[PDB]
């Protein structure tokens, strides 16, 4: 998961 | 004087919108110059921590 | 006793206040120099993403 | 097994905790070199805006 | 059919996730160059104030 | 919509 | 109200 | 409690 992805 | 359905609509819209907005803030903050080299605050690491906390709270109320 | 009306009041005040506050934090962060010139963290773009996520979660409970 | 009282405890603890934490973050962000100077992002101004938004959402549900 | 169990699941997931995310944002912000040594925005001090606020609003509903 | 606007 | 005050 | 710890 990358910065700004929803989780 | 009270509509429970409308209440739930607003309630749900707020918490979903806040979580999504907070994820983005977290993203920007993890890129902040003053924390780089501190891995405790690398995005992936923080997401893993957060998911762990969520799981243990959810497991408590939902099998 | 536990007053449900008062609980709902505090509950709603918190979530609305938090969403409004977080919108402003998101705004300030979008302008942060370290994420400038990154279309990923442009305010309008993030707002679009957020609204899309809200839609899909809301449509689930509210047809 | 599911306990509504415990659910409400956690739910209330979270949203109160989050609002209080977000207030603080908003405070810090309002002081950020890159906006401290924009009166759109002065703390008192933002709090005024936020409270007005809360009022209009609350008034909808509570006389 | 609107499902109250699924609603509670999503609701709880969001607020726990948000609290955890916001705690990390608070952490990062407390380390921001532009505040440091203002024991007002020192992490431990802010956490203390937050917890105090939480307690007084919880006590009102949960003894 | 601009930075700081509600959405 | 000052930066960091609850509101 | 340190920056980034849950509270």
């Amino acid at each position: 998961v990358e910065p700004g992805d929803d989780f | 004087a009270f509509n429970q359905t409308e209440f739930n609509k607003l309630l749900l819209e707020c918490v979903v919108k806040t979580q999504s907005s907070v994820a983005k803030i977290l993203g920007i903050e993890s890129l902040s110059p003053h924390v780089s080299g501190n891995s405790k605050f690398e995005y992936a690491n923080m997401v893993e921590d957060i998911r762990e906390k969520v799981s243990s709270e959810m497991e408590r109320f939902f099998p």
